[PDB]
RNA sequence: UAUCUGGUUGAUCCUGCCAGUAGUCAUAUGCUUGUCUCAAAGAUUAAGCCAUGCAUGUCUAAGUAUAAGCAAAUACAGUGAAACUGCGAAUGGCUCAUUAAAUCAGUUAUCGUUUAUUUGAUAGUUCCUCUACAUGGUAUAACUGUGGUAAUUCUAGAGCUAAUACAUGCUUAAAAUCUCGACCCUUUGGAAGAGAUGUAUUUAUUAGAUAAAAAAUCAAUGUCUUCGGACUCUUUGAUGAUUCAUAAUAACUUUUCGAAUCGCAUGGCCUUGUGCUGGCGAUGGUUCAUUCAAAUUUCUGCCCUAUCAACUUUCGAUGGUAGGAUAGUGGCCUACCAUGGUUUCAACGGGUAACGGGGAAUAAGGGUUCGAUUCCGGAGAGGGAGCCUGAGAAACGGCUACCA
RNA sequence: GGACUUUUACUUUGAAAAAAUUAGAGUGUUCAAAGCAGGCGUAUUGCUCGAAUAUAUUAGCAUGGAAUAAUAGAAUAGGACG
RNA sequence: ACCCACUCGGCACCUUACGAGAAAUCAAAGUCUUUGGGUUCUGGGGGGAGUAUGGUCGCAAGGCUGAAACUUAAAGGAAUUG
């Protein structure tokens, strides 16, 4: 099929190379799967060895991850809203590495007030030693709180989707998080 | 070509077997194994052109599946099977014991030990590293893998498994003086002592060997088997001891020999 | 090759898998990793307080100097962050047994922790193919005239 | 090299076109007959076994 | 192992080329042909065309036997067609058309990857805060009978039945540590009982230290002294080098693996029950290492041509960022942004009646010429392209399409 | 274990260097082209040698030498040593 | 201005061969079978042929670069003798 050979490419003196063979297979590309939003359609892909690639086709509830807190917690996806390589996969929704996207931020909300207690965006008296240990860290970042009011996270997909399956990612947060929305607003 | 080679073209040999030129156009290619097939010795080439008990390639395979030759212990099938260097290969039948080591021309020699010594065989550590779940490991230089050992050993020195679980008794360090065995090169089966390690980041390190007529010579360090302490080997060391005679002082050595 | 603003592209530049706690506040700012090529060759001091990225460094950045090392002076340096080297030597031809120049070019690639025009003998090393003909990376720096 | 390529099969199929066009007269099916004779040299000898 | 001689040359001397002479692991052809050892052979022209036959199939005690097969243990048990399953068919053999930094040679690299197989290690955790495990379920081939086609290694519908086929599915120690907490009794607080903790995948985070030594600080502040507060031996492997090996935490997964298999023997224990327990192997299985490989890669080297001086970027040309794709690096592809990259040290274009090399002939030395061909490497199976199966194939004694 | 440690060419020695082919050692294939065989005994359950060595001028790696041939350094001292 | 002596740099002349050449002759055509100071260009038997073809410069006349097929045993140069 498609082949990623360097041989059919022009040499560094602007030579033309003369084919000197056909196309092998351990030399093969196969066509990229877009990643859509929706129902869950995983496709198996066998691989050299015979292993397997799990394309995505259509992917949703992928996990995320709050990167200070430490924690990880299955979400949905609301849609893209960045992408840094090509304009039009924001366009159509399409879910790569590296894209910016927008999670529910429920699972988040809700872990917070279990784990230290506090309400954002406003008895079992074991649990209050819970909470109190923990006080006195339950101050986070003035932008994300601000989010969890929305309802709405922004995060970035650290996974390949075309080739595990699964979407997987991280919330953005801190100076990188001062970077995107400074693109959001200049550029989008 | 699609897919690994099957065949050996006599004459794509490796020299030290000492095949004739003619009489068939194929050579027998060890399968894989222990060893890498241009070091080892399969047990086709052993029983029937250097002990010349076997005589046709069917007598060879009804010497093995009759289940008679035990390869470190344990009972092989294969004609083609890369029996190499230390192992420790019995015949149960005669009572024979043999180690295969190399001669100091640098083919492998036929040396008959006892019942002792039979029982064990060195093996020179090439990589130590931590397994799943934390345990370490090393690798010895026929492929046999050993949990557990001691902390001490590191890469480039000899352990002494036994035959028959592994368990590393103990083990020879890395430093000058220790009796080395050369396992590649041009110094193929010679016998000295360490003098020096010139150690070269990059790659290639070179050792400085003194044998015991004081000639000195140079081999890269992958070529390097130490076998023990100066003088007192773990060992029986072939006929000749790996003392590299030249083609002149062979020649009076022979002369000693023929009348009477 | 020169100084510029770190966040120019299109996407956040960092270093991956290295993360700075928005949480705790250390007099020490940002988290930098580095390490050092081995063989021999001391980290610049660029690389270790610098700001910049560069994931081919082999200071500060995800490749290694494994293989050849090499010599030549830069010819050109008019390439985003790479330069182009000439070696030069003489090949002998047996029958007339005299020798005759040749010259090849390496495209090599310049982390921004080396300050290099033309002149300049730099040592290059093996540096795992990173762009279709760059295969050597800029270790050491020696100067043409002063 | 491609019209020394193209001149060399042009020659060599005008060539087989005239080795088959010369051997139409005996493709024996219909319109063929080649004429044997069988002649031999000595009186103790039968033409017919 | 080192010799020359004739044409020109008419009397002489030289430049000069031709002819003679000898070798050929160099081809043809003519004449002639007794003996022994040894042996190349449709390469050159047409990588042009193919009648016919063969060239890849395979079973041990150890996957499946109700052959209405043969021959002598009441489930079978000996030999054994057919067929299902597994494995092989990707090796060998042939040819040299293509191919001019390509192949190839020697030397490096994978801290940039895949690996059936052999060799060595490697699995007390599965359902569960009410259950088939002295063992779950279907389909079918072979076979029986009925048919179609002129024909083919064509097959349809109908009835049967097995697995190491396919699809499900469970036993097994105690301890430890974390979250959640019946809480109570009043604290410098400490507590019943609920869950979780294999492996594989994916993401995020942490540890992975170590140039020699002296105090004042507060916060988390612990075992003990004499509650003044004193305070220690503290665990850390390898490389030249790592965000390495490995481990820990939070989760994720159309949940990967964790034996429903087979042969040869009848051992031991008593509570003497068809109780318990147990030997020697065979085939499978996850990960790691190893071996046989493979894919890319570093430096240097190739014949003739200037009647080829500028070439490469339309249609990636050189670099950067990000993604996709791959077994994996990489303009390999895509989006954007730079304007580069090679060359008189011959780039680029052209020719090769060019596969490269080990090597061959020729011998005073250096050289000249040759290498289709017994070994190594590359490529192709009439021309192109596309792909299934599998560890491995862009396979042609595999398939599909187009052309001839 | 830290560092200053000019940059080369040249030449010696060595390592890693497929077999076959070439030179060459041993060996009465009946001699030889070859081949890697064989030889000696009480020829009654045997003994035993051998299957060497060299050549490869390029490129890469290691080391000895420092003539020959290049290269750099203190002239605004912005130079060295404590 | 002329004479004598020396010197540097010139255009040349005469004798000779220590040498060189096929010879005429040569202080360079020497220091070359006892063959290497540095470096540019050109030639490789005669006709076909400075022809054909392409490129280039020229208003043009032309110039520069420049083959092969085929055929041939010659093509020459130096000195004397009848």
């Amino acid at each position: 099929g498609i082949s990623r050979d360097s041989r059919h490419k022009r040499s560094a003196t602007g030579a033309k190379r003369a084919q000197f063979r056909k196309k092998r297979k351990f030399e093969l590309g196969r066509q990229p799967a877009n990643t859509k939003i929706g129902a869950k359609r995983i496709h198996s892909v066998r691989t050299r060895g015979g292993n397997k690639k799990y394309r995505a086709l259509r992917i949703e509830t992928g996990n995320f991850s709050w990167a200070s807190e430490g924690i990880s917690k299955k979400t949905r996806i609301a849609g893209v809203v960045y992408h840094p390589s090509n304009n039009e996969l924001v366009r159509t929704n399409t879910l790569t590495k590296a894209a910016i996207v927008q999670i529910d931020a429920t699972p988040f909300r809700q872990w917070f007030e279990a784990h230290y207690g506090q309400t954002l965006g406003k008895k079992s008296k074991n649990a209050e030693r819970k909470w109190a240990a923990r006080a006195a860290s339950a101050k986070i970042e003035s932008s994300v709180e601000s989010q969890f009011s929305a309802g709405r996270l922004y995060a970035c997909i650290s996974s390949r989707p075309g080739q595990s399956g699964r979407c997987d990612g991280y919330i953005l947060e801190g100076e990188e998080l001062a970077f995107y929305l400074r693109r959001l607003t200049a550029k989008k | 070509a699609r897919g690994p080679k099957k065949h050996l073209k006599r004459l794509a040999a490796p020299h030290h077997w000492l095949l004739d030129k003619l009489s068939g156009c194929y050579a027998p290619r060890p399968s894989a194994g222990p060893h890498k097939l241009r070091e080892s010795l399969p047990l086709i080439v052993f029983l029937r052109n250097r002990l010349k008990y076997a005589l046709n390639g069917r007598e060879v395979k009804a010497i093995l599946m009759q289940r008679h030759v035990k390869v470190d212990g344990k009972v092989r099938t294969d004609t083609t099977y890369p029996a190499g260097f230390m192992d420790v290969i019995t015949l149960d039948a005669t009572n024979e014991n043999f180690r295969l080591v190399y001669d100091v021309k640098g083919r492998f020699a036929v040396h008959r030990i006892t019942d002792e010594e039979a029982s064990y065989k060195l093996g020179k550590v090439k990589k130590v590293q931590l397994g799943k779940k934390g345990v370490p490991y090393v690798v010895t230089h026929d492929g046999r893998t050993i949990r557990y050992p001691d902390p001490n050993i590191k890469v480039n020195d000899t352990v002494k498994i036994d035959l028959a679980s592994g368990k590393i008794t103990d083990f020879i360090k890395f430093d000058a003086g220790k009796l080395v065995y050369v396992t590649g090169g041009r110094n193929l089966g010679r016998i000295g002592t360490i003098v020096h390690k010139e150690r070269h980041d990059g790659g290639f390190d070179l050792v400085h060997i003194k044998d015991s007529l004081d000639n000195t010579f140079v081999t890269r360090l992958n070529n390097v088997f130490v076998i023990g302490e100066q003088g007192k080997p773990y060992i029986s060391l072939p006929k000749g001891k790996g003392i590299k005679l030249s083609i002149a002082e062979e020649r009076d050595r022979r002369r000693a020999q023929q009348g009477l | 090759s020169t100084e510029l603003t770190v966040q120019s592209e299109r996407a956040f530049q960092k270093q991956p898998h290295i993360f700075n706690n928005p949480k705790v506040k250390t007099s020490k700012r940002t988290k930098r990793w580095y390490k050092n090529a081995g063989l021999g060759f001391k980290t610049p001091k660029t690389a270790i307080e610098g700001s910049y990225i560069d994931k081919k460094c082999p200071f500060t950045g995800l490749v290694s100097i494994r293989g050849k090392i090499l010599t030549g002076t830069v010819v050109s340096t008019k390439m985003h962050r790479t330069i182009v080297i000439r070696r030069a030597y003489l090949h002998y031809i047996p029958k007339y047994n005299r020798y005759e120049k040749r010259h090849k070019n390496v495209p090599v690639h310049v982390s921004p922790a080396f300050r290099v025009q033309v002149g300049d003998i730099v040592t290059v090393g093996q540096c795992r193919p990173i762009s279709k003909t760059v295969r050597f990376n800029v270790v050491k720096v020696s100067a043409a005239a002063g | 090299k491609l019209q020394r390529k193209n001149k060399a099969k042009q020659l060599r199929a005008q060539r087989i076109l005239d080795s088959i066009e010369n051997r139409k007269l005996f493709e024996g099916k219909n319109g063929a007959a080649k004429i044997i004779t069988i002649v031999p040299l000595v009186n103790d000898l039968d033409p017919l076994d």
